[PDB]
């Protein structure tokens, strides 16, 4: 039986976690939908994200939120980047001028065991694409390019993406605070 | 600090072929046969009082929002059973209990004795569908009334639908069972002398419940039995969200926990009674 | 639904001038003092345990979280009431409790008896400042030891912080005094039997402060007394933010609830102490 | 003594509703913090911040929340208007295309007794100016001017902006359904 | 006769350097914050029993008199614990402790163990003002509890304010310890076996101290050691005040008198601290 | 709260017959001997020393002041010892003996045992003037040594002046006899299992006397005997000037203080004496 419980109601982001975190078997899936607070700062998102469903589900329950922070737009969405591409889908790269395209793509996971909350945070430089390319991947993948790199993160494959994502530096320190 | 299903399986066969194991069953037993938990029953108050259910959430305990409820209006209880009996005990939950695992692998078990607090005829109605005999106790009269001389009773703990002066919902009902008088408490009270108890799909929020384990302590400390002695007589308690808080609690009152696994609540209590055979 | 300051004003001047009104202090009226509630003591026990207080909080009420505390390590809660003495009767506490309005508008009036629920000598160190004499009793030594002729007994009810056997904070505690046999629950129930009663500060969370008024129905309501006659000793409950079921839980229990102001907490408190004289 | 309470942390709002609903010696002031959920529905956001202001005050409570929906962004920010205003000041005039300029100032009370919520929306027409002018006011004053109006609600009097502002529609709706 | 602060500077920096050497510190060294010592404890406890400060300290000893204090009525000592924790360990006492150059010079100072007689928080509070961590050990239950690894272990030898239980301050409890079998008993004579100590702000007057130190030369005569080698390991006696008696019983038990500067008791204990350095 | 001669008299009388009454005789006993008590013993040992009798009595306790002067010089206890024969025992305090009223009317009363704890034949002497013979013992060698049959045994508690290492007036002295090892100390614990005892002229200011009372409470306690029957035995404390603590310390040892008459100390003594037979 596992004894962590990896929360999403994101089924993309399930198959990711489940590409490298997925032959562990102290690691469980649950999908409960929580609701996050306004606030443009991913600290205090994830960190209030775990509160509230570690009070859903009552085990220990790992949770995760990005950001999307922009130069042009002073960090914006930041946290807020969910209902961003839901209305404004290809739009974003034309509400951002040409020229100072460069962003973060930050994420962060939050474990928490009932008792305590840590959170691990990892960080992408990058810059928003002329116009969105690519089919693969999920929300906001057409858009954005790694530093160095020229191709998007639909572009490339899951171990190409991961490569490059914040979650692929989150694998290796999720597995060993916990002992996945 | 916390049983698994295969350590506490050798632990619960010792009891059972000995006799000395009760099942008490709770308001999550229930749960697949789509019926409403403690929480969907003040979802369902709030919508007769006009109130939005987040709101009435927030007046109040689960026995203090009842009490309010039955006192708005005369007569408001005993719709509340009626509205309750129709649809806890419908036609739609009779055939959900059929082909449901947990109650097959409790019928199963040859058992002597089982307590329910839950308002519903589907733990001596799961028995009546494996062929066996149940005798429901939950007043006075019942338990003075004939049975047969070896079937299992189901002890209504805190009362069935058919008889709706039993049921305890309100805060009074529960101020009224703390004084232990009740023929439930007063024959809970003398199994729990002798018996391991297996709570199944019941989290300990009753006060009259947790005082009861409380005064048995009072009689266990007060006999001055040894560290080994004492510690002997365990109670089992199958959870799959237990916190962090309440399991230590429970060690005092010799009360082990079960860690079920909580991706399928409803295999995993089936497979404990299944390991019990 | 609700009476006001002005129209409960005459109703506690009478039951006053008669001697037969007893006030009931909780710990809202320590809130000017600067000292924690039921909510910043958990906080605090949190930070020893090495939780975060917003997880700890979700683990169970009041009562067991101080239950999980006390059986975390040997004497640790011994240590609390060392730490709650040193800080809830400090000198900065005592400062603040001479230019207090409540604790200076509380000891003008010539009580003869006042319970408090709350572990601090500020409610008879507001009786020393006013030059009059106080008589705190807490345990069985205490109501057996020598007294003065006319000098208002403060009744602790759940113990003071110099004799810490008397202290009930944990849930053992609480069960422990469900018994209604200590020596404070002795003599609430035979001041309840005659006397108006006026909650200052308290909110109804306490389920043996609950249960004492449960049980004095119990006896009103066998009596068999009139309409009129069952209603006409009542008890008062001045709260700034009742809510909106639990004023109709107390009107079972001849409790009426006097709204005050929430604007400036401490000045519609005042006011009340001041229109009984 | 009241029995509504108004609860607002922001003193720029307490004096417009003072303006108005002052001399109503039914309503009182009260200065609770709340937490606002991540949505850009008004009714969503202001619905779940009268439970939130309920549940610290305790009393009959009225809340406030604002919008402004913008044509350019999909409707962003929408109920995310107070995370814009803190990261774009002014260049929320310059990410904005000149020609599309079109924007809702819209705002919302939802009074809760404690059994019900019931909110009140209200709803201005306008766009955004070329640049912020006007010096009264408060946030994002200076860049909003209503429809047929040339000037802003910073250069215009508080009596000439509760003319235009969603507010001044509020004020009649909450003192009839309230009595005030 | 008597070593001076230069003479026993280099005997001390021995035995600090090989870990060797262990403080034990009295009333004396907590006089700096303003508490009171051995004597001012009677002239309070004089006041609560009704008597004069100087008729109530001809009546007996020090011992003899918190016992008669004890007895005058039940709880008498519980309260005596809770006004003392109120005055000793206070925060103007803690504003005095940081700015306390004796403090200071002791947390400067990388010892292992430290035993005090004295019932407040100041020294462990002192190690915990320079950063440094420490660890109170008073009773049963702290010596089988968890430390660090390599943590000042703070030896509460009469107890602690926080366990009301383990301080010895009537006849009865010194009578207790006669049997040297508590745990700071226990861990003290063998300490003794195989370190110096020195004793700062102490004065000779509890007749269970000068028992163990008696009992060590039982072992140190029967084992029947040379003039020379039974005089190597000695024992340091910090004192502004020793009388002609005093200095001359200590020889007999290896303990050498360091005479301080009587003109100002702080800086002369201070320059002794900073002198193992 | 004090007995008088008249009130205690018919209780020594019912002790006495039955043969369960000890007398326990202290230095106060031989005053009327013109012998020195504690205080004129220091005032001699000053002058040998080179004192003033009063500077020297400030510098310590009894037990310590003699251990200073054992120390002071090779062989000056042996001629401590031997200045005391000369003037304890001499000839002129043989012929006080006889004519004493107290001395008479002790050695009238058939006795079996006496304890004592001064250094003088004038107990045994004075049984050898009314025609009876007496037994002393004091060392090992004495009470393995032959007697007669039905011989009062006088047990020298703390040592006669005709065997020199008995003798217990230093302070490693009385250390010595807090293992409760020594002859005397081992018989006197064997009859105080049993007996009630008369202390006359004697003064509970050694602390190995008041630890072995202490010890017996240890017993009385732990045995868990009725608040009636663990105050049966009483021992009794005649002076004539106890203060006012410490007749409420014996209380806790089952010591009962009679009151004698100060005006004469001689002849109160003699009273209670004569008032047994
Ligand atoms: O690494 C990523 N690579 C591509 N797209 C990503 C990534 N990380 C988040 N995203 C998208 C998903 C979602 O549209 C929004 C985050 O919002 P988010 O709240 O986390 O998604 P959700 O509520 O549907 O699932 P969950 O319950 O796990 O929070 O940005
Ligand atoms: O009519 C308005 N005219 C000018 N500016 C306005 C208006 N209405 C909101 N605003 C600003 C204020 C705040 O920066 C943001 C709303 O966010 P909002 O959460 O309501 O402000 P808040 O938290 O500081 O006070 P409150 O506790 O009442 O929610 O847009
Ligand atoms: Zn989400
Ligand atoms: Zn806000």
């Amino acid at each position: 039986a596992p004894t962590w419980f990896y929360n999403t109601t994101n089924s993309e982001k399930l198959r990711e976690l489940q590409h490298v975190l997925g032959g562990s078997a102290k690691l469980g899936y649950l999908t409960a939908k929580v609701t996050e607070i306004l606030d443009v700062d991913l600290e205090t998102v994830i960190r209030a994200k775990a509160i509230a469903a570690y009070r859903a589900v009552r085990v220990p329950v790992i949770v995760e939120h990005g950001a999307l922070c922009i130069d042009a737009l002073n960090g914006l969405p930041g946290a807020l980047v969910k209902p961003f591409w839901e209305s404004l889908d290809t739009r974003l790269c034309e509400v951002i001028p040409a020229g100072q395209r460069t962003a973060r793509a930050r994420g962060a996971l939050c474990y928490c065991d009932g008792r305590e909350r840590h959170v691990l945070i990892e960080e992408t430089e990058g810059e928003i694409a002329p116009s969105a390319r690519g089919t693969g991947g999920f929300h906001w993948d057409p858009i954005f390019i790694p530093k160095g790199q020229t191709r998007t993160f639909a572009e490339m494959s899951l171990d190409e993406k991961l490569s490059f994502s914040p979650l692929g530096r989150l694998h290796t320190r999720l597995r060993t605070e916990l002992g996945l | 600090t916390t049983l698994t299903l295969s350590e506490a399986a050798p632990l619960l066969k010792k009891e059972f072929r000995e006799g000395r194991l009760i099942p008490f069953l709770g308001a999550g037993f229930s749960k697949p046969l789509k019926l409403p938990d403690g929480s969907q029953l003040i979802a369902s108050l709030a919508k007769t009082l006009g109130f939005e259910p987040e709101l009435f959430d927030m007046h109040g305990r689960f026995e203090q929002l009842a009490e309010f409820f039955a006192i708005s209006a005369p007569n408001r209880l005993q719709r509340l059973v009626y509205e309750m009996s129709l649809s806890f005990d419908s036609a739609e939950a009779e055939a959900l209990r059929e082909k449901s695992p947990m109650h097959r692998a409790l019928a199963a078990l040859d058992w002597r004795t089982i307590y329910t607090t839950n308002y519903d005829k589907h733990v001596e109605g799961a028995l009546r569908d494996a062929g066996k005999q149940a005798a429901v106790l939950a007043s006075f009269a019942d338990f003075q009334g004939p049975r047969a001389r070896d079937v299992c009773e189901v002890i209504k703990f805190h009362g069935t639908l058919d008889q709706p002066d039993t049921i305890v919902l309100t805060e009074s009902s529960y101020f009224q069972r703390m004084a232990l008088d009740a023929p439930p408490d007063q024959r809970l009270r003398a199994d729990l002398l002798a018996n391991s108890f297996l709570f199944i799909g019941y989290s300990f929020s009753d006060t009259n419940i947790r005082y009861i384990w409380y005064r048995m302590n009072q009689l266990r400390e007060q006999s001055q039995l040894g560290v080994k002695h004492s510690q002997a007589r365990r109670c089992f308690f199958a959870t799959h969200g237990a916190g962090l808080v309440q399991p230590d609690i429970l060690q005092q009152w010799n009360i082990d926990v079960i860690q079920l696994d909580p991706t399928d609540k409803s295999a995993s209590v089936a497979r404990l009674l299944e390991s019990i055979a």
